[PDB]
């Protein structure tokens, strides 16, 4: 406890925003991107940081 | 968890007529299209969190069996749990009644 790995490259992670009311509806609906407090930003295809 | 009790049908003799698999896939592909929009239905129950009451659309004028499915809290169903006592309730016994 207090030790990590010396390095990590594992950049492709399955990041999401989750919506707090989505309890029932197992349906492929295009939900309106208006009610959220947040949005996940795109990764740029600029030079590797 | 609450679930709808899908009873078995009568065990009619297992004929091996391969054609049945085609009509099963024809129905499964139609059901997969219906699963995009019909998600509000009682046949579309998604596994709830503890206390997470879900609204489901259901048609009136019928009787319907339900099952009380019990799990260990590693998440496994027990292969027998017939030592427990259950308690079946409704908010209104005019609208829906055990």
């Amino acid at each position: 406890k207090g030790v990590h790995f010396d390095s990590c490259n594992l950049d492709d992670l399955e990041w999401r925003v989750d919506d707090s009311n989505a309890n029932n509806d197992n349906n492929g609906g295009g939900g309106s991107n208006q009610e959220r407090s947040f949005s996940l930003l795109p990764l740029q295809k600029t030079n590797t940081p | 968890q609450l679930q709808v009790a899908n009873l078995p049908k009568d065990h009619q003799i297992q004929d091996s007529s391969h054609h049945q698999q085609i009509q099963q896939q024809e129905q499964q592909q139609q059901q997969q299209q219906q699963q995009s929009t019909c998600q509000d239905t009682i046949f579309s129950i998604k596994k709830q969190k503890q206390g997470e009451i879900g609204t489901y659309k259901i048609r009136n004028d019928r009787d319907i069996p339900f099952i009380a499915q019990v799990f260990d809290d590693n998440g496994k169903p027990f292969t027998n749990y017939s030592s427990l006592v259950f308690d079946w309730k409704s908010s209104d016994q005019t609208q829906a009644k055990w």
